DNA sequence: CGCAAGGACCGCATACTACAA
RNA sequence: AUUGAAAGUUGUAGUAUGCGGUCCUUGCG
């Protein structure tokens, strides 16, 4: 199940910086699994009162009731749904491959097209994600970020007694105003109870939502049925590509990219070959723990959009087209999808 | 940086850094003219001071070195006569916490004689300018696309005194990179990074923060900027300068001009974005930008040469020669402004809001040149556009054949007007 | 806590306004359109110095009765009461009532939280000048469409039938140079409106106008802020999104100012700039999200979303306000009526 | 600001269709950048009829009847009279269609004749003509005296 | 305002005045100046103001402007006031750039130097 | 707050000319008007700055009547400031700082902008009655409902501050609407023939309901004294009409004055280079009025005289009352003059 | 629906004009008396007085002053050029200054339905003056339109 | 015994945001 | 149980200063 969030205005997930008197100024990210899903717990709980403690997981840092994750969408004349773009896709939306030269010894990453090329920015269609996966990536499955949300900034100023300006009370922010028909998206386990209607209030400066409870569409229904054809192709190639549609703390103790092959031993590989990595700059980030009010650990995570390219012997056995990743995956990070390259 | 801010000279020549160095006690005066003003200042930040220290010393919160330092530790903001309003303003930019009546009258006496100073000098500046440039791609030429034909690297004409199929083959493929070529490209670079660079930011009264390679950060006062930023790019461009060699290659410059109160890591933050932008809009240009203390955000992106007519344009709006209220009708018509129509529309214009004389053709002139010199950023094939753009005379073929050819007029004007708004200013 | 009733605003602008933003003070727009905006942080703002002045005034009518807020101080506060009392005098504090509602003070914030959210006040109708009867009230099919979905938040949890059924009814495409009005802006002869200095020819279907009147209708009353609902009736046009888009650019007005000296008598050195206005008869509308008081051991009669409700629209029924800066030269004056 | 675009264009197109005829000759061109620049004081003080009237007056001809159309600014024969059948025939022109159908301004007149809609409407039809055909002659009497000899 | 003393100017005409308004198209091609909504003749007092600076700069010029009984010379009073620059005054008014010293004090300053006062 | 209110009135002596922004379009500088409906206006700015510098240059002379005390700027500041007055007064000699009085009412100056707001507030000043030529009879003073409407929510506005239940009353009792062209007309405009008064270059019909004119003349006794600002209020009686809104706003953009100026030349006996340009000119006689509020005084240990809402608004009542100002620009040249009645 | 007068003034001119140049196409004598005639009335009327110039034109149709009935006075009858230009002139002004432009129209004259020298005979001079300002209007526009047509 | 304004000049120059927050 | 709860782009400030609808011309053969 999906719940369509419309949001009445514009939204603010701070950055990590500190609101201190003297640095009284902030900056909007793109929105964490986190903050929904610390949304959505608090909405549950709220409501339910404490017998549902156990099910929100209060203290704990991960629920029972389990979120996939979490795409953008719009309503272009129908419901579609977006997800970040990959960063194997070039401008010119031409794939990007190991052509690993075992003459010179090396693993280079270059193109079809040359040695150098720069990531495609914008979000692809779901529609179009099955064709990612196979290797076939359209013309028309993909949109640039501006058309969906642009950021705006705004200023703020704290009066003093009758009329004047008090005196280190003066703030600027900057907050990120969705374009018309086009809003949130958060992709729940079934089977968890939540009403239907109502309104949830999502990060900081109380701002709020039109929450709708709607059953999944017909895109990831299509994936699923795919998923059987994808999968005997990877076993018939060798070849499997991994896609992040969200952020993976999948460092161990002490963060780190380096995918360690005992995850994907569960997934029925025997021996990977080879593993290459492409991503991009890490994502730093902590939230704020209610229950001690205090600030949670500094985390880092591989950004979303994150290729990795793998070699392997043996066969994939998963019945499901992702494959969760990484700690605190209840709360939707490491949601990976899984094709052939 | 209020320092650098203060380094701008002034009218008569006595820039405020000397003013309040003599304040500090570190560097004597050479003008005379209100020699009793300063020390009047001097007394006054004295007295001052050591009422501060009076009070400072008697909880001892604050280390007693601080304060027998506080001398010629004052901060150089206390010069500046809005800092003055009162004495906890006063307290708060020397740098300690206010949490007085003598020294109420204290505030009272400096900012009197202050007062006489100002006067003449006029206030400090509180304005400077953050510029950094990078290297256009070395990447590409040392992989060799960028390289010319061997042709041009042979003794004087030896491909005369050669078989016919060899002089072929070294007219037409473009030469390598050999190690010892790249170690003389190393040298250049060294040469032009560490025996020019200083010396041309001292001629500027600038100063240089990291200069690494191809890399170059500096803050400059408002005043010597975008003189300097041209000598540069001149440098940068040479082949031989003299017996020493030089780069002779282009580079990509970001310029801002902000005032003393924004957050130091904001004005880097916006510096390294304009730089991009350059970057990203065709290289071989700067992005000028002007954001002062209400919010407005003027800039515009450049080619080097651009920056001469834009100081023609200023120097002639500064002479009075041609009154300055065109700017604001041009800036108004620019949105209906089309290419059949502005050449006659400015040429109009100038007759209209000037002396005559031939002030108004080589203004109209001037204006043309400037308007040609400007980096378009319009939406799809804009690589084709901006490289013709840094290309020279082909820009107004290419335009003339182009699909939008209006859009590309529109922004153009557009922009012109912007930074020579923001050179007429100083 | 959670958020579980939704409140309509309705401001009427009478003198322009000027809520500043960041032309030199040009006023406050949304990014992704244009429209004219007040942030949802100017209403809040405004709102809480309100109500502060209203309860240190003791005239709330809380259900209908005399809320003597230091005396109820001791209710809640018990024994820290009278340094409650002092610090509100010594405003370091506010009072108990506005810090229920509202939010605890910009001093001890990390105690407990408001029970009021307010939205940015969004657009309905625009004042334009037109050739046959004056400034027509004109809007746009996308501001209809925002209207309808948003209104259906606040209904839903109204469980408004009644008006749900008019809503689904909003439909309506318009061309450029199409435009549907009331009789009195349409030329007589000639079937054309001359809105500013274009040539708009009227669609001829009126169906759409009465349902957004009769929205108005239920969500402010009929008497639409001391005026016949029929004036306003008759002069409403709707044109297509892009004629409204330059209407919101180019239609506020430009006034510009100087500062004279006292000696010689002429314009001193720095003193010329431009400002930007609202026009006044401007319709605009807000949404407020209320939920449980987050407060523990509040007094009674203000423990629920009901009563915090009534307590809001008793207080802020045609009442008069000031938005944004320049009041001391007769700008921002606005009614409100929920 | 389509609008303004479209009177800039139809200036700039009027003004130049005045320089192909008589280009070499002074005469015409000095002429008709004299009559645009004082065409607009006349509206001021007399309204768009009256101006109307002097314009088809100073024509000489019998000028049976009236129409904006026809009237060739050449077959008058002084200099005089070619310079202001040539204005009386732009201001009636964008009076009455602007630039065309598909022009942003189509024309206040629905394609009539100026004097005779004036003559047989109401009065805020000739207001709005009174105020569109001041701005057009705002926007002409630039672009007239810019390039024209 | 900044006024505290006042005179009654009369005027009385001893030949026929036509004070011009323009050029109208009616059966009157040089009409006169009238209120619109009055209908009554009027002079402007921007004429008169036009008409008194003409005359007392042409009388100060030939310097038989007698303010207490003494001639105001424009050379020699102004070299008193401006010190230093009424040699740049001087050549300045020769140069009918500015108007002379009494002038500018009294009607205010020429159309070059209108920002001073 | 704003708990009291004063309506000011201001009858144009001579023309007043209030300049607008830039001089575009075909008339080089135009009256400040609204593009909301098109007619005419004066910025409330512009009439604060006014205000301001009359005040404070009766304040310098010790002129204003404080409570029939002629309070003394210097004593007064010596007396609540104490001593850190004296610096004050120095800052007044170099015109820097205001005196006490006109900085308590009308907020400090610019350099000390940081203390208190204003105690006052000056609304936009709204035509009620605009002069037109008319064919019998002369000079017939013209208004149209929608200026009583707005007169009527002003005096709602008014209720909401000192609860005049009975001046809203009054208001709410005139209720008029001409639909086309019939106008309602005194007895003198009305021509000698059947009806058929001729405004300008319009033929209308007069309308039999003169009552509403009566009851509106009775209005202006209640807000403008006995004497219409000097005349005789029954003598304006006679020549008030009420006209369609159309029509009237038709009246607000084709009648106010055009005037064409030049430049003449030192010795040359004609007009110079850039010397013939237009002007617009609001016609004498045009009553226009405003709306000033006043709430608490925010300035910090006011002096006892002035403590209280109603000492400074009988302060602003007896300083301001059938005194004179002068308007906009264009001073010299007598233009700008105007009858302010409280 | 409301027009000025200055649409009816100039309809109505436009409407006279035109049916002189179909009637008498051919004998352009008479179309440039009647202009000659139209240019100069507007001197008379400023001269003398309305009722001079009426009785004027009365004179040169050699018809009693005393009493008159414009609507009875068709102007071919005179024979001589110069005679139905003046009686052409004469019905036009007092035609304009009996019903102006129509009783349907906003205008419908000054003298409901009165010969216009009558109401001169026997009015207040305020009634004159108000007729002499409307008759030299419609000379102006007149003389306008047989200027740029005739 | 009729004749019936016509061109010059068509806003110039200056001011062109300040200080707090 | 969400880097979260809290904070009115607000105070002051006159589109103002300078400027002659002027020059040329027989109401006449």
């Amino acid at each position: 199940m999906i719940l369509v969030m419309k949001p009445y205005d514009s939204l603010l997930f701070r950055e990590p910086r500190p609101f201190d008197v003297n640095n009284h100024v902030a900056r909007t990210i793109l929105p964490l699994p986190q903050t929904l899903a610390g949304a959505v717990r608090s909405a549950i709980y709220v409501k339910y009162g404490s017998k549902v403690k156990d099910l929100i997981g209060f203290g704990k840092e991960e629920p029972e009731f389990e979120i996939l994750g979490h795409f953008f969408y719009r309503y272009d004349g129908k419901f579609e749904l977006l997800v970040e773009s990959p960063h194997d896709v070039t401008q010119n939306l031409g794939l990007v491959k190991p052509h690993r030269i075992d003459k010179l010894g090396i693993t280079i990453l270059m193109d079809s097209e040359g040695i150098k090329f720069r990531p495609f920015n914008g979000f692809l269609k779901f529609s179009g994600l099955i064709d990612y996966l196979q290797g076939r990536i359209a013309e028309d499955s993909v949109v640039e970020r501006q058309k969906i949300f642009k950021k705006e900034r705004r200023v703020g100023i704290a009066l003093t007694k009758a009329k004047v300006t008090k005196e280190e009370h003066f703030y600027q922010v900057e907050m990120l105003r969705f374009s018309d028909d086009c809003g949130i998206a958060v992709w729940v386990e079934d089977g968890v109870d939540f009403d239907d209607e109502g309104i949830l209030g999502v990060g900081g400066e109380r701002r709020f939502v039109k929450f709708e409870k709607r059953e999944e569409p017909e895109c990831i229904t299509n994936l699923r049925s795919k998923w059987k054809k994808i999968r005997d192709k990877i076993n018939e190639t060798g070849r499997l590509k991994i896609y992040l549609a969200t952020p993976a703390i999948l460092g161990a103790k002490g963060y780190s990219s380096k995918l360690d092959y005992d995850l994907l031993g569960d997934i029925g590989i025997e021996r990977v070959r080879s593993v290459n990595f492409i991503g991009g700059k890490p994502v730093i980030f902590s939230g704020w723990d209610f229950v001690t009010r205090k600030p949670k650990p500094t985390r880092y995570a591989v950004p979303a959009g994150s290729v990795y390219f793998v070699e392997f012997e043996g066969e994939v056995k998963l019945d499901m087209p992702y494959l969760k990743l990484g700690k605190l995956t209840k709360l939707g990070y490491g949601l990976c999808f899984m094709g052939v390259w | 940086v209020s320092e650098v801010a203060m380094c701008r000279r002034t009218k008569h020549g006595i820039t405020w850094k000397e003013v309040y160095d003599y304040l500090r006690g570190l560097k004597n005066v050479d003008d005379e003219k209100l020699l009793g003003k300063l020390e009047n200042l001097k007394h006054s930040v004295q007295t001052l001071i050591n009422n501060v220290k009076s009070e400072l010393k008697s909880r001892k919160v604050y280390p007693e070195e601080f304060l027998e330092g506080l001398n010629r530790n004052f901060s150089n903001e206390i010069l500046y006569s809005e800092r003055l309003r009162d004495f906890n303003t006063l307290l708060d930019t020397l740098g300690f916490d206010a949490a007085v009546k003598n020294y109420e009258t204290m505030i009272s006496e400096l900012r009197e004689r202050l007062s006489e100073v100002y006067k003449m000098l006029g206030e400090p500046p509180k304005y400077y300018a953050i510029l950094m440039m990078d290297g256009d791609e070395m990447g590409k030429l040392l992989s060799g696309e960028k390289l010319k034909t061997a042709e041009h690297y042979l003794h004087s004409a030896i491909l005369e005194r050669v078989s016919d199929a060899l002089r072929v083959k070294a007219k037409t493929v473009r030469r390598l990179i050999t190690p010892a070529a790249h170690s003389s490209i190393s040298r250049a670079l060294k040469n032009f990074s560490v025996n020019h660079v200083p010396d041309v930011v001292r001629k500027g009264n600038g100063t240089l923060i990291y200069s690494g390679g191809d890399d170059v950060l500096v803050l400059l006062p408002v005043d010597t900027a975008f003189d300097v930023a041209t000598e540069l790019a001149m440098t940068f461009s040479t082949s031989w300068n003299g017996w020493e060699m030089l780069p002779g290659n282009k580079l990509s410059a970001g310029l801002l001009i902000v005032h003393y109160k924004h957050p130091l890591y904001d004005a880097l933050e916006k510096t390294r974005e304009l730089l991009q932008k350059a970057k990203k809009l065709g290289r071989n240009a700067i992005a000028v930008g002007l954001l002062k203390r209400s919010g407005s955000y003027y800039e515009s992106v450049v080619n080097f040469e651009t920056l001469e007519d834009a100081k023609a344009v200023a120097n002639l709006l500064v002479k009075e020669q041609v009154s300055p209220r065109i700017i604001y009708e041009l800036l108004n018509f620019a949105d209906v402004i089309s290419k059949e129509f502005l050449h006659q529309l400015v040429k109009y214009e100038a007759v209209r809001h000037s002396i005559d004389k031939n002030l108004a053709e080589e203004f109209q002139s001037v204006f043309a040149r400037g308007h040609q010199g400007v980096r378009v950023e319009l939406e799809g094939n804009d690589e084709e556009i901006n490289k013709y753009i840094s290309d020279g005379a082909n820009l107004e073929t290419f335009l003339d054949k182009y699909e939008k050819a209006v859009d590309v007029i529109r922004k153009q004007v557009r922009g012109f007007l912007n930074l020579v708004k923001i050179l007429y200013e100083s | 806590d959670m958020f579980e009733k939704a409140v309509v605003f309705g401001l009427y602008s009478i003198t322009p306004v000027h809520a500043g933003s960041g032309i030199d003070l040009p006023i406050q727009r949304e990014r992704h359109t244009g429209f004219p905006v007040i942030w949802g942080q100017s209403l809040k703002g405004v709102l809480r110095s309100r109500f502060r002045q209203l309860e240190l005034d003791e005239k709330i009518e809380v259900e209908s009765q005399k809320w003597k807020w230091k005396e109820k101080t001791k209710e809640v506060l018990k024994e820290k009461a009278d340094e409650f009392i002092k610090k509100v005098e010594e405003r370091k504090r506010d009072p108990l009532l506005t810090e229920i509602v509202f939010g605890p003070a910009t001093d001890g914030a990390s105690e407990h939280a408001g029970a009021v959210s307010v939205g940015d006040a969004k657009i309905l109708l625009f004042p334009v000048r037109s050739a046959k009867g004056v400034f027509a009230f004109v809007t746009s099919p996308i501001v209809i469409q925002r209207l309808k979905e948003d209104f259906e938040l606040v209904s839903e949890i109204e469980n408004d039938i009644e008006l749900k059924q008019i809503l689904s009814r909003f439909k309506v495409e318009l061309s450029n140079n199409e435009t549907i009005a009331g009789n009195a802006l349409i030329l007589n002869g000639e079937n054309k409106v001359i809105l500013e200095d274009i040539v708009l020819k009227v669609k001829s279907d009126s169906n759409v106008i009465e349902n957004l009147v009769e929205v108005l209708k239920t969500l402010f009353g009929d008497n639409f802020f001391g005026k016949p609902i029929e004036s306003i009736k008759e002069r409403i046009a709707i044109v297509s999104d892009d004629v409204f888009k330059s209407f919101t650019r180019f239609s506020t007005e430009i006034v510009a100012r100087v500062r004279i000296d006292a000696e010689k008598g002429t314009v001193a050195r720095g003193g010329l700039w431009y400002e930007e206005f609202l026009p006044s008869d401007t319709l605009m509308y807000s949404l407020i999200a209320v939920g449980s008081p987050k407060k523990e051991n509040l007094p009674k009669e203000v423990d629920n979303t009901q009563k915090i409700v009534n307590v809001l629209k008793v207080t802020f029924n045609n009442a008069f306000l000031q938005i944004g800066g320049d009041e001391t030269v007769g700008k921002g004056f606005v009614k409100v009526r929920a | 600001r389509e609008i303004e675009q479209e009177r800039a264009s139809f200036a700039f197109k009027v003004v130049s269709d005045i320089k192909d005829k008589y280009s070499q000759n002074k005469k015409v061109q000095g002429k008709y950048s004299s009559y645009a620049e004082k065409a607009p004081t006349i509206i001021l003080n007399n309204g768009l009829g009256a101006t109307l009237a002097f314009f088809l007056s100073k024509l000489e001809k019998p000028i049976d009847d009236v129409d904006y159309k026809s009237i060739n600014p050449e077959s008058f024969g002084n200099a005089e009279n070619i310079a202001y059948a040539f204005l009386y025939k732009h201001l009636s022109t964008w009076l009455a269609e602007g630039n065309g159908k598909d022009s942003a301004f189509s024309g206040l007149t629905n394609g009539e004749d100026p004097l005779k809609y004036i003559m047989e409407k109401t009065a805020i039809d000739v207001a709005i003509s009174t105020e569109e055909a001041l701005s057009i002659l705002n926007w002409i009497k630039k672009f007239a005296k810019a390039m024209l000899e | 305002d900044m006024f505290e003393k006042a005179v009654v100017f009369g005027l009385y005409s001893i030949t026929p005045v036509h004070a011009g308004s323009g050029a109208e198209l009616s059966v009157i091609d040089l009409p006169i100046q009238r209120e619109r909504h009055t209908g009554f003749p009027v002079i402007w007092g921007q004429s008169l103001k036009g008409v008194l600076r003409s005359r007392f700069r042409q009388l100060e010029l030939d310097e038989k402007i007698e303010v207490e009984s003494q001639k105001w010379k424009w050379k020699e009073k102004t070299k008193e006031v401006l010190k230093e620059k009424a040699d740049e005054f001087i050549k300045k008014v020769e140069e009918r750039k500015r108007d002379p010293l009494l002038t500018e004090i009294v009607f205010g300053p020429a159309t070059d130097g209108a920002s001073e006062h």
